[PDB]
């Protein structure tokens, strides 16, 4: 065991939230783009 | 039927709102108690814009107060007029933000972020047909710098068509009070891009500049600027409380005042502006209030518009006049200065009248402006941003709140890409 | 019934608490309740002296 | 004080008053 | 740009009833002017396919 | 900002969907369905109605 | 000589026979005792000491909303064999006054009807009012005209109800409740009347400049249509029209006796003031979709039956001016097999008016009655909030512990539908 | 008329419904000494439904307290409105069950069921017709909470078509008073479920919560929290005690509140709430009673709705207004809100209207809701019911009454049966 054990785990959690938020921000605005050709059409 | 609800964030944000609370009060003719002391029947018609009925023929502010830190409120609520907010519309935690704007974004403006969205909530029903919101907060701060941009970050899904004008405070470089102020400048204004029909970018100095020369004030107070800030907030609204030659509102102005979605960002001005020494010497004309507003001394921004060219240009004129010193004034600015204003939109200057003047005075105008010269304050922010990123000082404050590095990555992106579009629409032929 | 209706209707209206002391405010009515102390101070107050003379 | 005038049933009981005679 | 042109959702348990008059002399003029309503069904407005149509 | 994600994508989320994708391109390719994650296969499905 | 018994069930009932009541004392002069200080007599019955006495029959299954009226001011104007009251009410339960409460003030209501009855020479018919919305104005209500019907055979059975109104509810469980009663309302009535409530709501505040009505407001405006029915029964007029009469030319067949009906002009005092009332103009708003006291468009059906009720200082002349312009308008539909779909009624009578009331008196109205068949659409919407919960069996452990088997609950729903398929029928032109 | 019969049971019951029949006195004018003193003539027009006549024009309330433990009874005597209660129908007993809801529920109730029983009879043959009997007990206690489940079950197979009301207070997992507390409420939900037509479910931590933070008292004690709780029990029975424009009554709340049977669990809630600085900047209006209503902070129960589907909702108001803007404001919380109420019934929201207002107040507005946020209590409560009864703890005292150790897990069956019932109906989209 470690010392900044607790504060590494922080750290990796962060990391892991935020490649998640990513991927899901990317996925939004492909359907957003269909939603505004949809409604022109 | 058009109210508005008035968002208020951030110590600079508390104060300046209690005096724009304070001015308008003045003008509709309520007391500290709440009643209406007035004579005009036209001081109260539309009164509802801005206040909300209570019993006993008391008005109460549409204000929604939001804080960190508790102490600020105290001051807030021992002032004069002090006791005419409502205390649940006070809303506050138990500890700041020390200048962080990571700490109020996303550690602990999400504990508030449920209360302010109630009482916004609160404030949207009450009103039949809200026209929009308004916030006044400081880009240098921790939580109207933060959680100032979570607030507008949530209420646009919620509530899409309604206005959302910014009163928003640009810090300084000259001079400047926080040494970590080029980080929470940058992390707003990507925000502000993306949620804000229209910004107002008011910079400590030039107010600063403006109560020495022009105003001859030996010691300037805060609330001087404060007084100096809501009066120029008094003349946005004022078409719209009170009748006029030409109505006009903060939509008229807004479509007006925005050829790109892109472009929101302007710089604004108040005219009757007088020291002591200058009200003995002077005629009430509509010509001198034309030249005094024109001339670059007179704003609250921080970038002379002489170093751009003007897109669009308001003017908001307060009081009862001919209509013919208006309209042949702005035809005579704009084709005197056929240099300052770019080629592809004629007749780049609108007009608004209200037939009231404010109280104490005869004849006032209001100026809001987009120019290109605003891009000369966002380039200067990216000019310390990246000499202090790049030694990645001061960094265990923001990445000890567990967010990455690309944010920082693509928020200077953003703003290089609105200076590089705002740059090419400075050189355009016809 | 012009009451319902008249705009200034409401003027003829009375918070229902204005003062400790209305007739009103009877527990019938929920504005005024026990829980209310303000006793409280002086009642801090001479439990302080009571206890440092003791 | 622990008042058991009402809760004491008639028998085993003295003459001690109740509330509200 | 809101659209609703939709009809209210029905259980099909009692869907299939007809109904308790005659009021056409012949089932072949009926069948004619079902044949109409059924052709009029996108003019005519109304969720229930009646009224005036449109201009 | 829902806007420079598809401008650093490039071939994700082509404007037009309609318009065939491109055979080989640096942008990012599209992230296989997952019933737990970013991409899923009712919003893939919900992509090719439309 | 004409008669008219009014049998009133549920609170609606009580609180309509209030306000109906109180302007057929007005009408003819009755002091609140009950004495004058023979038009009266299709309405009141004289007896031995000079006194009117209403034929009415208010009954209610709870007692507090009848003892109002004992304690009110008329309480010496009824007789105190008129108003039945019972210890327990069925409370949103049709099936509650159907079988259980219900029978055991059967045999009383009948009796009390019984000697109404034959104090009357010449009885016209039975104006019933009631509520598909309680389980007393719709589960009683159903077996005293099932009752009526074998006891009176030919007697008119006219039908005032309350339908419940598409958007607003007083309660959870009452398409239960009316799409059970439609039975009684289709195999054992002559006419019908069905208003919502939400309809009069959008004209008294609309026209009448009443933002904040009640029941009273509704139920007063509700009284001018049962007054303007009978008025030709009590005063003499150019073309009376009985009962029998405009029973007649409004009902083709046997299950379609749905009227809509439409009062005009309805207007505040202050906006009449300015504006001139003749024929054409009240007989146009009797056409206006936003006038209808039913939530649907004739616009979206075609008329087959109208029956014009004129009241006031009208001429002949201008009824036929009026006539010809309404018929020559393409907006308003009529079926290829009715050419001529008018019956019209002229009295010489102004309308009362209440003091304190809320209409404007007038010198000249107009009462419109017409059966449309975009009537229907609403029974489909009946149907569809009734739809949503069958399916579940919500709420039907009420009625079967009550003692009422649910096959009878797929009937009445399967008899509607076929009634709906019965306006399809109507609609399609040969 | 139409009678009700207050059963009292625990301490909790016996504050509750002393503090109950004190402000249904004040409504209705009447002494400590027992005699009439109000003014107008409404306020004595239905008192015979909670009160009883006596020589002298006197009026004793129809309640019958009942406790285990003697010295509840003396301070109920010389409370404020101590005399106006006939002591014959106060029963106690000698020993107490020590928060045992077995010794509560076979020991010791067994003995004194009897006289309850007696008792409620002889005042149930009192009145002509009977509407139906509310009581107000504990579920945290060992008589409230034990033997007030038998006296439900012997009453319900006694007068099974009179309504049932019980003012429950369910214990709460974050403030906590008793070890064995979850045993308790988990023997007695069970009664509850089986024998009950309508329950409401009151929690003191909620209570607490609210004179925190809504009204700021700075030392609220358990007089005001019994305060809320009488204004919920008056505001319940106002519009059957007087008249209004549309009337209604417990058989027309509980017919149009319960799509099934095993479904009878209500959060209630109360409008005019505002502390004493509030009072300053207000305004007595419809929309901010139905806004204030509407706000979840108001609960008085230990649930957020936000969380659960609002199956019903029930809004009685309590003065005379303008029916405009009451369906307005129904209508539009129920079109702004949308999905937070189920969509296999139309128009969720039954309304009612008193025209006398409570004393001394112009308006107020009360509230009972069906919703699925009530299961989260059940849930809590099992996950501590099945931490302790794993070890067999505090069992021998269950275990030395004579009862088996089947009856926990049926009880058990039957909570979880009850919570996955509720989230299935939640869970349950109607195909038209
Ligand atoms: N237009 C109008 N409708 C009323 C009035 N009073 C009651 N109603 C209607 O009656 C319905 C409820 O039934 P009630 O008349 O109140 O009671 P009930 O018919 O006796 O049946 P129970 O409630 O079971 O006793 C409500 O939905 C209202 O729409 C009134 O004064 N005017
Ligand atoms: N113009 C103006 N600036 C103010 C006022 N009050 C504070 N400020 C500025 O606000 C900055 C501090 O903001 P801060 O309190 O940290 O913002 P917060 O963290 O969001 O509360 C300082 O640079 C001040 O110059 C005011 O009344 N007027
Ligand atoms: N809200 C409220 N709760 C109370 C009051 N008095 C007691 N309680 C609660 O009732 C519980 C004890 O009930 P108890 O006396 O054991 O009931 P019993 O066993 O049936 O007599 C405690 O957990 C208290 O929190 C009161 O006045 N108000
Ligand atoms: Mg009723």
């Amino acid at each position: 065991p470690l010392p900044m054990h607790r504060d590494a785990r922080a750290q990796q959690t962060a990391e892991v939230v935020h490649a998640h938020a990513r991927g899901a921000r990317l996925t939004a605005a492909r359907l957003g783009r269909a939603q505004h050709q949809i409604n022109g059409q | 039927m058009r109210e508005i609800v008035h968002l208020q964030a951030g110590q600079c944000g508390n104060q300046i709102g209690a005096k724009f609370w304070e001015v308008i009060s003045d003008e509709h003719g309520i007391d500290p108690t709440g009643t209406y002391h007035g004579d005009s029947d036209l001081q109260l018609e539309r009164i509802n814009v801005y206040y909300n009925e209570a019993t006993g023929g008391k008005y109460v502010p549409r204000a929604v107060l939001v804080d960190l830190e508790p102490g600020t409120m105290d001051s807030v609520r021992s002032g004069p007029f002090g006791q005419i907010f409502r205390p649940d519309n006070f809303v506050f935690g138990q500890s700041g933000a020390g200048n962080n704007w990571a700490k109020g974004h996303y550690t602990e403006g999400a504990e508030l972020v449920d209360s302010v969205l109630d009482v916004v909530r609160k404030e949207a029903e009450s009103c039949d047909c809200l026209q929009g919101f308004q916030l006044t907060h400081s880009l240098g701060g921790g939580t109207g710098s933060g959680m100032g941009t979570l607030l507008i970050s949530k209420i646009r899904e919620e509530y899409p068509d309604r206005i959302m004008n910014t009163f928003s405070v640009v810090p300084s470089p000259k001079v400047s009070d926080t040494v970590v102020e080029p980080y929470n400048a940058t992390l707003s204004v990507h925000q502000l891009v993306e949620n804000t029909d229209e910004t107002y970018c008011i910079d400590n100095e030039a107010l600063y500049d403006i109560c020495f020369r022009t105003l001859k004030l030996t010691t300037p107070t805060y609330g001087d600027l404060n007084h100096l800030v809501s009066a120029t907030m008094s003349g946005v609204t004022t078409c719209l409380r009170f009748p006029g030659q030409l109505n006009a509102d903060l939509r008229k102005l807004a479509v007006n005042m925005v050829p790109f979605p892109r472009l929101h960002f302007f710089m604004p001005g108040f005219a009757p502006l007088t020291s002591r020494g200058s009200q003995q010497y002077r005629a009430l004309t509509v010509p001198e209030l034309t030249q005094q507003m024109f001339d670059a001394k007179n704003m609250m921004a921080a970038c002379d518009p002489r170093h751009g060219r003007y897109l669009t240009v308001a003017a908001v004129f307060r009081g009862r006049m001919s209509m013919k010193e208006v309209d042949e004034q702005m035809l005579n600015v704009q084709n005197k200065n056929s240099s300052y204003f770019v080629e592809w939109i004629p007749n780049n200057v609108k007009t608004a009248v209200c037939d009231i003047p404010p109280r104490g005075l005869k004849m006032s105008a209001t100026f809001i402006g987009n120019s290109t010269a605003i891009q000369e304050l966002f380039k200067r922010i990216s000019e310390q941003f990246t000499a202090m990123f790049r030694r990645k000082a001061f960094l265990h404050w923001y990445t000890g709140e567990g967010m990455d590095e690309m944010e920082f990555t693509e928020a200077e992106s953003n703003m290089n890409d609105l200076v590089s579009e705002y740059q090419q629409y400075q050189d355009a032929t016809a | 019934e012009f009451d319902l209706s008249d705009p200034l209707a409401l003027q003829k209206e009375l918070p229902a608490r204005i003062s400790d002391n209305d007739m009103r405010n009877t527990i019938s009515g929920m504005q005024k309740f026990m829980g209310e102390d303000l006793n409280f101070q002086e009642r801090r107050r001479f439990q302080k002296e009571q206890s440092r003379e003791w | 004080r622990k008042n058991c005038s009402f809760s004491t049933p008639v028998p085993l009981s003295l003459g001690q008053p109740l509330p509200y005679e | 740009p809101p659209v609703k042109l939709d009809a209210l959702w029905h259980m099909p348990h009692f869907k299939k009833v007809a109904s308790h008059l005659a009021t056409f002399p012949t089932e072949a003029d009926r069948q004619r002017a079902l044949k109409a309503h059924k052709e009029e069904y996108a003019v005519r407005q109304g969720t229930l396919r009646m009224g005036n149509y449109t201009h | 900002p829902l806007d420079k994600v598809l401008e650093q994508a490039g071939r994700h989320s082509w404007v037009d969907i309609t318009r065939p994708p491109t055979p080989r391109t640096q942008g990012l390719k599209t992230p296989p369905p997952d019933p737990i994650g970013t991409y899923t296969p009712a919003c893939a499905k919900a992509l090719f109605e439309a | 000589m004409r008669e008219c018994i009014s049998i009133h069930v549920g609170q609606a009932g009580v609180q309509i026979g209030n306000a109906c009541w109180e302007l057929y004392c007005l009408e003819h002069g009755i002091q609140p005792d009950g004495q004058m200080p023979d038009s009266f007599n299709t309405f009141f019955s004289e007896t031995g000491a000079g006194k009117h006495v209403p034929r009415a029959v208010f009954v209610d299954l709870e007692p507090t909303v009848v003892d109002e009226v004992r304690t009110g001011t008329y309480r010496q104007l009824f007789h105190p064999e008129q108003l039945i009251t019972g210890k327990e009410d069925a409370a949103n339960n049709y099936a509650r006054g159907h079988y259980t409460i219900g029978k055991e003030i059967v045999d009383l209501v009948l009796d009390r009807i019984r000697k109404l009855a034959d104090l009357c020479t010449g009885l016209q018919g039975f104006l019933i009012f009631h509520s598909f919305g309680g389980g007393t104005g719709s589960g009683f209500a159903s077996l005293l005209m099932e009752r009526l019907s074998v006891d009176y055979g030919k007697k008119s059975k006219l039908e005032f109800a309350i339908y419940p109104a598409p958007q607003v509810s007083t309660a959870v469980v009452e398409p239960y409740n009316s799409i059970l009663t439609t039975h009684t309302t289709l195999e054992h009535s002559d006419c019908a009347f069905m208003v919502d409530n939400e309809a009069i709501y959008d004209i008294c505040r609309r026209n009448l400049d009443i933002e904040r009505p009640t029941y009273t407001n509704l139920n007063r405006l509700i009284g001018q249509i049962v007054s303007s029915i009978t008025a030709s029964l009590r005063f003499d007029g150019a073309l009376n029209v009985d009962l029998t009469e405009f029973q007649t030319n409004l009902v083709p067949y046997p299950r379609i006796h749905f009227p809509l009906a439409t009062y005009a002009p309805v207007i505040s005092a202050e906006k009449a003031y300015h504006e001139q009332l003749s024929v054409a103009e009240i007989t146009n708003a009797c056409f206006e979709p936003a006038n209808q006291m039913v939530k649907c468009d004739p616009r979206h059906g075609k008329y087959m039956a109208c029956c014009m009720l004129y009241r006031g200082d009208v001429v002949p002349k201008d009824v036929n001016a009026a006539i010809a312009t309404i018929k020559t308008k393409r907006t308003i539909q009529f079926v290829d097999w009715c050419p001529t779909g008018f019956k019209v009624g002229i009295n010489y009578q102004p309308p009362t008016v209440v003091p304190g009331g809320d209409l404007a008196k007038v010198q000249r109205a107009v009462c419109m009655l017409s059966n449309t068949t975009a009537i229907a659409e609403a029974w489909a919407r009946l149907d569809h909030k009734f739809d949503l919960m069958y399916a579940k069996r919500a709420f039907v452990h009420w009625y079967v512990g009550e003692g009422m088997e649910e096959g009878e609950f797929s009937e009445a729903r399967e008899d509607l539908a076929a009634l709906e398929k019965d306006y399809e029928e109507v609609g399609v032109d040969s």
